[PDB]
């Protein structure tokens, strides 16, 4: 009845939350709702498809690059963007490197309002004479998207990726019975949310708790039906 | 070991495609099952290690959990700087062990990431890290697969129903070949050839034979049929019971013992779920009750020697 | 006294299963149905394999029918129900239940949907019928569709449950718990009383000395065998020291 | 609650031990850690619970 | 678990002789309260309560982090058994 | 220690045939032994407990 | 023989009345019984229950009395059985002693009936406690019940033959250790014997 | 997108409500976590006090009555009461029977902010010329709390009875395919209330979603840390 809701983060990835004490099986409650809707929910980055010069199928591979296209593609799935401007909910990133190179994420060519929050990134390696072009698309949204969901080709060979919407990356709560006084039947609900950088574990959840009592004050207007 | 488990259907049949398309389309169709052991090009790989690439751990729980994938499922991981193929649950294992010892570059360093974690490869993983880690490193993975094991054990809810034991239909044929063999064994004592004793023998022999025709069948069955069956696994990784246990749960219970020590001469066939017949339950009562004081007893016997030894070895 | 069944507490059936009482549950988190109806025990599918004791499996089996029926059954022993007769009162049971379903205004959930998909892939139900027949195969195989109150989200396989006859036994966690600081000590000898009435402490064997030995503890086995037991002047420094 | 919380000032540190008759190994006797908890029952951890 | 054991075994060559200093020593803790010690108000084993965290009064815990810093020096026949128990009980009311 | 009661079974007044329960027994049901209670039981693990 | 009345509930006194035991001031006592005065006899059937006993270190040595069982003035143990001519079960029930019971061949009450008559030509009988093939023709007798085979508690197990002795030994004492409740109720699936 | 919300009841027993369209999985997501509270933190009464002319305790029996005293309070715990007035703590039912009767919940001293629900009720069959008083206090709470854990004092023989509040029975919800939305696989909540006399379905779930959002907005401002 009198909760000391605290946070334990570091940096902008990591972030812990301890709502202690609290009535039995409430904790419960706000375990999965929370976690559900942080992982399923709350919009971000999420690279969709990606083009390639001398590069038609998604499997042969790309002479001059050390690492394969489907590789590449990995490396491109890891990466994470964020738009400035609310207007742009869909950019073009694009890169041209040749001869001998390690290219990053930073060599990456810039972009209107984009900045590229994971500079330092493995993208792929380039030998002698190594010829290589890509014009990368991104856009926004929630959830999981799969190859298989978007059919995006904004080129004739492009190659569609799963889109990595939400930031976050795992939550996994826990509940634990504590014991303050008497009555041992109380609530320690512990949460850790991890995130790509996006938006730091605390605002994520505030975020969620947004996106869960909006939803329940959705019960309003009654219709009665009686049967 | 349900969470590792590497499910593979066989309904895709294991057909050939020469591009990943044909396989794709076949899978929406329903023409094939997903980690069914298919055929792409020139190689060979379950349509699931193709229809999910995950660059990593994060990206695979990301995607399973959601509901977009079964969580044991044959599929492409970056795990660790490795292309590898195996289970979101695979993968999971090895996470838990890592995040309790607290560096996972040792942890999956010592573990299995090939096969299911049954009892053995448990125990394997915690001497090892006794022994190579340290004694609260290993007080810590031990709860760490108490907590997470548990809760595993709470989402599947494996259960167990009068189904969920079936004998095998080879119980009926190969058992009624020995009803054909025990009638000539007869033919043989009233030809001369056969005499009181070695007839006794040949039935007695005959039917040590045809627990096995029946027992072989029982377990060919749970592996050909039904791997994920309750029974089977629970015997399986370790969790609870015995082959001749799961034997007289699902296939022939085989002869009994009469008190005076001699083994009868008459086949019980039915299995528990079948249900014996009033003989049968009381003609096994013999040698049933006879154990129960055959260890209750004993239990004496064993402080009568410990007792001793203890007072030699003391100094 | 009015006793209610506490936490410890014996508790078997008729088919020689035992087990405590360890720590009820709140109604609110408890694995229910899409009726909204919560079972009341949650026992382990363990003892069963092992045992091998097939009866609780079967009389719950019927149970679950005779749940919807409400018509109690009468089988004779060694002469009874079979699996035929059963699976009939189950197909019965399950037409006037799902049925109750199609007329209150609903249909298949989907998270049974779920269910009946992945346990379709290991062949737990014969591919290729709607999730009527599905569930309808599951509901008579004595298994069904499980929601847990905690989540929401429904179990990976399903699961058995039904109507079963549990008994509260003799021994109650209430009279067989004690402990003592100081009390009587014999006449004869000052060591401390026994049992429970007499209001004493608990004996330590020979095979107790012994695995102390073995641990290595000379203290804690003194403290066995001189300030906790039959010393006079020690058990009284005791109590002196550490008050 | 004066008594429910200093017993508990005074448990904090030391443990006590379990007991499992037969005492055959001498596992059978292990030191766990006084958590006062509601109930006449008691708990034990459910791994070393096969060595008693 | 105890932390520090895997280096308290690794300590003392036998496994015993690790219980007997941890006992006297905390024998000696006890007997001054905890005025003798060789830790910091950063290093004192504190207690959580819901009152005050004071400095968690078990011996047996304070001996366990006194000798986890090697700060402590143990060994059979180190000084004469005389002035070992009469400067400890000057020093120190 | 366990109780033994009787419990009327019958109204202020009707007529029965000989042989008929008037009342139960300590662990009687209209003349049926009963022990426990039937519940309803799930076969599940659960968080080990 | 004679001590503390088992009151714990109503089952539990109707057993301990009907308990035989081995030992007592001119029976045996628990150092000169090995196996014999334990382990179950060929011709206990109808008489001795099978299972029934305390699982302790006194298995076998004091069990019950079959519920069908007798004990006339001579002191043996009757089980009733039914005499059949050729495929005719006889209204006749025949209260045949131990001895009286190796002599004639017993059938099941398993068998296949037909409206009062024998159905296959392979019926299930025995001799002297063993199990044989048997002819319609050569059947002298046929159990009541497989009731006898059993004591009280145990015969209130339902599926019984799906489960194993081991178990059922507990499944019949604890019963006896049951005690009453305020709300009780009786099982939805009983054997019909309550 | 707005939800369509309607609320279909029946009585102060039976009530329905459907939320379509909605998000994919997020039916379990909104109608678990309400169940959850509406089964626990809802009000009730369940009575509390006991008093009889003729008792000495609990088992007691007294003449012209066909039940003891523990198979009437057995009827007692099944008896419920509403409050026409929200500012009552408590209150005193009071009941008299003579004659060849049955006595029912029906057959107590109406007064102000009361009505009995379930007239219907069985308590206790008075035979010829049986005589019997009685007279005992519903109060409300919350949860439940058995006889052993409070007190009464009110007399001599004062026997207390168990509390059960939870004017709720039961609660499920089922999640199906709804049409309603622009995609595809969404949800159709439906939640489904059964309760007794005390309390309507939809106060039910009014007050439900009132504890909810309370327990929803406790993740406020905390205090941040970091190792």
């Amino acid at each position: 009845k009198a909760p000391v809701f605290t946070a334990t983060t570091q940096g902008d990835h990591y972030g812990e939350f301890v709502l202690e004490p609290l009535e039995r099986g409430f904790g419960v409650t706000l375990g999965n709702p929370l976690r559900r809707i942080l992982l399923s929910s709350i919009p971000g980055t999420a690279v969709t498809s990606v083009y390639i010069e001398d590069v038609l199928h998604e499997f042969s591979t790309i002479p001059g690059v050390k690492e394969d296209v489907v590789e590449i593609i990995l490396n491109l799935k890891e990466l994470v963007v964020r738009f400035l401007d609310p207007k742009m909910a869909s950019t073009t990133l694009i890169l041209r490197a040749e001869g001998p190179k390690e290219v990053r994420a930073g060599d990456f060519t810039p972009s209107a309002d984009v900045e590229i929050m994971n500079p330092d990134l493995h993208i792929a390696t380039l030998e002698e004479g190594g010829k290589l072009y890509m014009e990368v698309r991104v856009d926004r949204g929630v959830g999981y998207v799969p190859a298989e969901r978007h059919g995006i080709k904004d080129r004739i060979n492009a190659i569609p990726v799963d889109a990595i919407f939400s930031p976050v990356r795992r939550v996994a709560f826990q509940v634990e019975d504590t014991r303050l006084g008497q009555r041992t039947d109380l609530d320690k609900l512990t949460l850790r949310i991890w995130t790509d950088g996006s938006v730091t574990p605390l605002e994520a959840l505030n975020q969620a708790v947004a996106i869960l009592k909006e939803h329940l004050n959705y019960f309003a207007n009654p219709e009665a039906s009686l049967l | 070991y349900y969470i590792t488990q590497v499910r593979k259907e066989k309904k895709g049949a294991g057909m050939a495609f020469a591009t990943p398309e044909e396989a794709l389309a076949a899978y929406e169709r329903g023409e094939v099952a997903l980690n069914a052991p298919i055929v792409v090009a020139g190689r060979e790989t379950s349509v699931g290690r193709l229809k999910f690439v995950f660059a990593n751990p994060d990206e695979a729980l990301l995607a399973v959990a959601h509901g977009l994938l079964d969580l044991q499922d044959v599929v492409t991981v970056r795990y660790l700087g490795r292309r590898l193929e195996t289970s979101p649950g695979r993968i999971l294992f090895a996470r838990i062990v890592g995040e309790a010892v607290g560096d996972e570059k040792v942890a999956q360093e010592l573990i299995q990431m090939d096969v299911p974690q049954e009892k053995n490869s448990l125990k394997d993983l915690v001497y090892q890290a006794f022994l190579r880690l340290g004694m609260e490193k290993t007080a810590r993975l031990l709860d760490a697969l108490k907590y997470y094991g548990f809760t595993l054990s709470t989402t599947s809810g494996i259960t167990i129903g009068i189904d969920d034991a079936v004998i095998p239909e080879e119980k009926q044929r190969y058992l009624e070949e020995a009803d054909r063999k025990l009638r000539q064994i007869e033919q043989a004592y009233e030809m001369g050839f056969l005499t009181d004793r070695e007839r006794y023998d040949q039935v007695i022999q005959l039917w040590t034979e045809t627990t096995e025709k029946v027992t072989q069948a029982v377990f060919k069955n749970f592996e050909e049929n039904y791997p994920f069956n309750p029974l089977y696994v629970m015997a399986q990784s370790g969790a609870r019971g015995n082959p001749q246990q799961i034997r007289q749960l699902c296939g022939m219970r085989g002869l009994m013992q009469k008190p005076s020590g001699e083994t009868f001469e008459v086949p019980v066939r039915s299995s528990f779920r079948e249900g014996l017949t009033v003989l049968e339950y009381f003609i096994s009562s013999h040698g049933a009750r006879k154990g129960g004081a055959d260890t209750a007893l004993r239990t004496a016997d064993s402080g009568y020697l410990t007792r001793k030894l203890v007072d030699v070895a003391h100094e | 006294q009015k006793r209610k069944l506490q936490v410890g507490d014996k508790l078997a059936n008729r088919h020689g299963n035992k087990g405590v009482v360890a720590k009820i549950l709140p109604v609110e988190d408890m694995p229910h149905l899409p009726d909204g109806t919560p079972v009341d025990v949650i026992l382990n599918p363990l003892g069963v394999p092992s045992r091998m004791n097939l009866g609780q499996i079967l009389e719950t089996h019927l149970g679950l029918a005779g749940y919807f029926l409400g018509q109690r059954y009468i089988s004779p022993v060694f002469d009874g129900a079979t699996e035929p007769e059963i699976k009939e009162l189950l197909a019965e049971a399950f037409n006037l239940y799902f049925g109750k379903r199609q007329g209150e205004g609903f249909g298949v959930d989907k998270r049974e949907k779920e269910v009946l998909a992945r346990a379709e892939k290991l062949g737990l139900v014969s591919p290729g019928k709607s999730p009527e027949e599905q569930l309808k195969e599951l509901f008579d195989l004595g298994k069904v569709v499980l929601y847990d109150g905690r989540t929401g989200e429904p179990f990976e396989g399903p699961i058995v449950v039904g109507q079963m006859f549990i008994m509260k036994l003799y021994h109650m966690v209430e009279d067989k718990m004690h402990a003592r600081s100081t009390g009587p000590y014999s006449l004869i000898t000052q060591q401390p009383l026994g049992g429970k009435a007499q209001f004493g402490g608990q004996r330590f064997g020979e095979m107790e000395v012994w695995a102390l030995e073995a641990y290595g503890a000379a203290h804690t086995l003194q403290e066995m065998l001189t300030i906790k037991s039959d010393d006079i002047e020690g058990r009284n420094a005791a109590y002196q020291a550490i008050i | 609650d004066e008594v429910w919380d200093a017993l508990e000032e005074v448990i904090h540190g030391k443990v006590v031990l379990l007991n499992r008759a037969p005492t055959l190994h001498r596992l059978g006797i292990q030191a766990f850690q006084p958590v006062l908890v509601e109930g006449q029952s008691i708990q034990l951890h459910p791994l070393v619970c096969e060595a008693f | 678990a105890e932390p520090g054991i895997d280096k308290l075994f690794g300590m003392v060559d036998s496994k015993y002789r690790l219980t007997v200093v941890v006992a006297k020593r905390a024998q000696q803790l006890l007997r001054h309260r905890f005025k003798n010690t060789v830790l910091e108000p950063e290093e004192r084993p504190k207690m959580r309560t819901l009152e005050g965290l004071y400095d968690d009064p078990n011996a047996v815990t304070w001996a366990m982090k006194e000798l986890l810093t090697g700060r402590l020096f143990f060994g059979e026949n180190l000084v004469p058994e005389d002035r070992l128990q009469k400067e400890m009980e000057r020093l120190y009311p | 220690g366990t109780a033994f009661d009787q419990r009327p079974r019958v109204r202020v007044g009707q007529r029965v045939k000989k042989g008929d329960l008037l009342a139960d027994g300590p662990a009687s049901e209209e003349g049926f032994l009963a022990l426990g209670q039937n519940v309803l039981v799930a076969i599940m693990p659960f968080d080990g407990y | 023989l004679s001590q503390f009345k088992d009151e714990t509930n109503p089952l539990s006194s109707l057993r301990h009345k009907r308990r035989i035991s081995a030992l007592g001031p001119g029976g045996l006592t628990r150092e000169r019984a090995g196996f014999d005065v334990r382990d179950v006899h060929r011709t206990h059937y109808g008489r001795i229950c099978p299972v029934e006993t305390p699982e302790g270190a006194n298995i076998g040595l004091i069990t019950s009395l079959a519920a069908y069982a007798r004990v006339d003035a001579l002191g043996f143990i009757r089980t009733p059985y039914r005499r059949v001519k050729n495929g005719v079960v006889t209204e006749e029930v025949v209260y045949m002693t131990a001895s009286e019971e190796d002599r004639y061949t017993i059938a099941q009450a398993n068998t296949p009936l037909e409206g009062d008559r024998i159905a296959t030509d392979r019926v299930v009988a025995r001799r002297r406690g063993e199990p044989v093939i048997v002819a319609p023709e050569e059947v002298e007798f046929m159990d009541v019940s497989p009731k006898q085979v059993f004591s009280l508690n145990t015969n209130l197990i339902p599926f019984l033959e799906h489960d194993d002795a081991n178990r059922a030994l507990m499944g019949s004492n604890m019963q006896t250790q049951a005690v009453p409740l305020i709300r009780a109720q009786a099982p939805v699936v009983m054997t019909g014997l309550e």
